[PDB]
RNA sequence: GUAAAGCGCACGCAGGCGGUUUGUUAAGUCAGAUGUGAAAUCCCCGGGCUCAACCUGGGAACUGCAUCUGAUACUGGCAAGCUUGAGUCUCGUAGAGGGGGGUAGAAUUCCAGGUGUAGCGGUGAAAUGCGUAGAGAUCUGGAGGAAUACCGGUGGCGAAGGCGGCCCCCUGGACGAAGACUGACGCUCAGGUGCGAAAGCGUGGGGAGCAAACAGGAUUAGAUACCCUGGUAGUCCACGCCGUAAACGAUGUCGACUUGGAGGUUGUGCCCUUGAGGCGUGGCUUCCGGAGCUAACGCGUUAAGUCGACCGCCUGGGGAGUAC
């Protein structure tokens, strides 16, 4: 059973984009939007949006580029049953930077050089390069 | 695109999730060829056609299929349009270096019947050489002229002469085919969905093409 | 399975209020029906395997219905219990 | 998957993981700070022995443990709900699913008798064997045991093993339909529990056919075999025991995404239903196959593709699944 969500939402992503699939879709929430929302405002996506009322659902429109897609590499990392959490001055370094790393922190779900930057740890969540 | 109206769609459920994106119905089983996007590379994948065509661009011609075939010969010779029909040979193009060999030949052999200088030996060894040419000609006709790889391509359906399209962009020449439903379009950099043959569909963007080749020539 | 009658009968009893099968202590109770009749069936015949498998797994179904109202309201639970004889 | 390696299959305690919304907390998590983290090593910058090894000044490092102050996104505690997960109900759907009891017809063998006469049976040939004490064949009556031709299939059901005539009785599961309801009650699971083909073991039944053993006969150089003529255990039954298999998809379970084509199976919505006809749309199941994966063979929306939760197992061959 669904056991992780956030990880659907990633794979989902890759596997459209290989689909040469438009868009995307699944029953959003609080950190499945937040998420989305990085790789909106980071460039790895057309846009994206929460349908539904009582049922949320994700227009998450996945983004391509020349003879090719966007999103060439997403995977999970603080997968469940093995949560990592790591320190301002031990934040990984996505694709030498050319990545991002999605983390969470206390202020919210930033980027790798976003958090760092601020001075602060987070609980990574996928190197989405 | 008016004239469109002459082709429509074709194949009956064979089809290939390649294709649909180029698909206007499937009617009494049968799809339907999306003629309205098929206008916008109508033109503008034709009119890439008249570029190189314009420097005598050496626009090889394919097809053997028995409408095309006999068809393919007036379109392309319309001018320095190259073409081919009688079934692709394996390396003509990439192997150029020596298929050509057998070019050189067809026109030797080709004047020998020309004026006075076929006539002689005996009936056998005589009349075995006039075989040649009779298959030499129906192959490499449509190319002894042609001095190398040709400026660029156009063939008819791809997925008949797959053959073909693998050399071409195998050796770096742009591709220019009229697939339709069952064929891979990826073999192609300027896909035009149409009726892989209807005695229209072949015939009308034949010299249609032709035109900005031989009349788009300034 | 279980007698219509009975079935929908069994439930009202025990039911939030009325037509509300899907009620946990319903549940149990409905349950606990095939269970304590099926005995007989099996007191009988004995190597009816595959049928014990049925029992078997409605009866842990049981448990896990049981552990639930416990924890969501130990109200109910211990409740329920009783009308039913179950615990040892 | 075939190289070493998916427990034969299930159920499930501990354990691990947990859909969704808000509030709350602030334990994990992050930050700041204060302790403590001996010195010497190590490291960087710099000195002193003619240099170097060496000695040394300072810093960094000491990944750590604790306390305090905060930050609240995420995991967690709590309270309150939610409904898509799971389950309950109603209604149907098909079925070699299970236990029990009946029961029919086809054939086999055997017994009795009628008819009839010199063969039958068997093989590559034969021979043993059965026949004048009358076989075989044929007809009539009867005894009994085991198995259900046809339907039947790429079929169906089942956790696995496995399960085919028909009839009833007791009984489990799977599926669709509209909805009505409970409200995360879930997934997985070491140990544990239970189910386990055949052969085998115990007790007591039953015994037609087949058949280890055994006995003849033939084959052969030999033939403790294949072949022939007989034939015991067993096979069948009841209750108990034994737990193994190339227990095989040689492929653990649960969930989510990823182009297609062809066909079987059963449910459901719709169409002059005027038709079996046509369209859809669920569960299951074969075949081909793309992307991708693969050492290749091949797998391919029923994956061995792309991911997640949990478990089992592998670490060269022989010795050895042997000894103790
Ligand atoms: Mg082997
Ligand atoms: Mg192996
Ligand atoms: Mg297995
Ligand atoms: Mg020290
Ligand atoms: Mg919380
Ligand atoms: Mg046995
Ligand atoms: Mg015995
Ligand atoms: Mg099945
Ligand atoms: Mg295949």
């Amino acid at each position: 059973s669904m056991q992780d969500p956030i990880a659907d939402m990633l794979t989902r992503i890759r596997n459209g984009q290989a689909a040469n699939k438009a868009a995307v879709t699944m029953p959003s929430s609080k950190l499945k939007v937040a998420i989305a929302n990085v790789l909106k405002e980071e460039g790895f996506i057309e846009d994206f949006k929460v349908e539904g009322d009582t049922k949320p659902e994700l227009e998450l429109t996945l983004k391509y580029f020349q003879g090719k897609a966007v999103v060439e590499s997403i995977q999970r990392v603080s997968r469940p049953g093995l949560r990592i959490y790591k320190r301002k001055d031990e934040l990984p370094k996505v694709m030498a930077g050319l990545g991002i790393a999605v983390v969470s922190t206390s202020k919210g779900v930033m980027t790798d050089r976003a958090a760092r930057q601020a001075g602060l740890g987070g609980e990574i969540i996928c190197y989405v390069a | 695109m008016l004239k469109a109206g002459v082709h429509f769609g074709h194949q009956t459920r064979y089809w290939n999730p390649k294709m649909k994106p180029f698909i206007f119905g499937a009617r009494n089983k049968v799809h339907i060829i999306n003629l309205e996007k098929t206008v916008p590379m109508f033109n503008e994948a034709l009119a890439e056609l008249n570029k190189i065509a314009s420097r005598k661009g050496k626009i090889l011609f394919v097809g053997t299929k028995r409408a095309a075939s006999e068809a393919v010969k007036d379109a392309a010779l319309s001018c320095d349009q190259f073409f081919v029909n009688h079934r692709w040979l394996g390396g003509m193009l990439t192997n150029w270096k020596t298929v050509r060999q057998s070019i050189k030949r067809l026109k030797d052999l080709e004047t020998q019947s020309q004026d006075g200088t076929f006539d002689k030996l005996t009936k056998k060894e005589a009349l075995m050489r006039t075989r040649e040419l009779e298959k030499l000609e129906n192959s490499l006709g449509g190319i002894k002229d042609m001095g190398g790889l040709p400026d660029a391509l156009f063939v008819i359906d791809a997925d008949h002469e797959h053959i073909a399209i693998k050399e071409a962009n195998n050796l770096g020449i742009p591709v220019f085919a009229i697939v339709d439903t069952n064929s891979d379009p990826d073999g192609v950099d300027f896909v035009i969905p149409g009726n892989d043959d209807a005695i229209r569909a072949v015939t009308l963007y034949l010299g249609a093409v032709a035109a900005t080749v031989r009349e788009g020539r300034s | 399975s279980l007698s219509t009658e009975a079935t929908a009968k069994i439930v009202s009893e025990f039911g939030r209020d009325a037509n509300d099968t899907g009620s946990t202590e319903v549940q149990v109770a409905l349950l606990t029906a095939q269970i304590n009749h099926l005995q007989g069936h099996f007191a009988e015949h004995k190597k009816d395997h595959h049928s014990r498998r049925g029992l078997l797994r409605m009866v842990s179904q049981r448990r896990k219905l049981l552990d639930y109202l416990k924890r969501k309201d130990v109200a109910r639970y211990t409740r329920l219990i009783e009308r039913l004889g179950l615990r040892r």
